[PDB]
């Protein structure tokens, strides 16, 4: 995803 | 050659996306107490019980508005989860070229009905 | 004004950290596989495991230098993800201030019993 952001 | 008949078959492809098991992440609105960050990303949220509400409230003029709304759920889609390898990128992939497919000949008999008006 | 106390302190601290849910992510190294990007951002990776293996092994000559790679943990966390909304900024800030706060007085302490050598 966007660094430990996203879905998966 | 019916300028109205978009609105029925924009409803029955609603109605199909609702039932394809790829639907399932954007049938409601992504949660945003779950992914607190979304909003940091995405300007304009969007999902599929939202757009057939504005359909059932008559609020597109056209096929084509209805179809900037959609847009924007694979748009939104790619910008937040752009990995490759993610499952929600496949389901995307699968569910948008499904939702093109049966769009384009809504699109082209609309169009034809409009030049004749 | 003993010299060698540092050691042990730094030992109990980096347990204190193990047991704080805070520090979950940031127990092993990051898996690059999972996170392909991630040595396009980052120069210099550093974890807990790391840092409590080279104190271990005997491989800090002095708190400050374990100090720094600590740091470095939080510099890399804040640089990969520097969303304030996101879960790992807010668990980043309340665990430096725990890390901050007992290794001030680990400093204090060596630079005094410096001085008197």
């Amino acid at each position: 995803g966007r660094g430990k952001g996203g879905k998966l | 050659y019916d300028i109205q008949a978009w609105k029925k078959q924009c409803e029955e492809l609603l109605n199909l996306i609702f039932q394809c098991e790829d639907s399932e992440p954007f049938r409601q609105p992504v949660d945003l107490l779950e992914y607190p960050d979304y909003r940091d990303i995405i300007d304009t949220p969007m999902d599929f019980a939202t757009v057939r509400e504005t359909l059932e409230a008559g609020n597109y003029e056209s096929p084509m508005e209805l179809c900037k709304d959609v847009r924007l759920i694979f748009s939104n889609s790619k910008a937040y989860t752009p990995s490759k390898r993610s499952r929600i990128y496949s389901m995307s992939l699968r569910l948008s070229a499904f939702f093109e497919e049966h769009i384009s000949s809504v699109l082209s008999d609309y169009k034809s009905a409009l030049r004749f008006h």
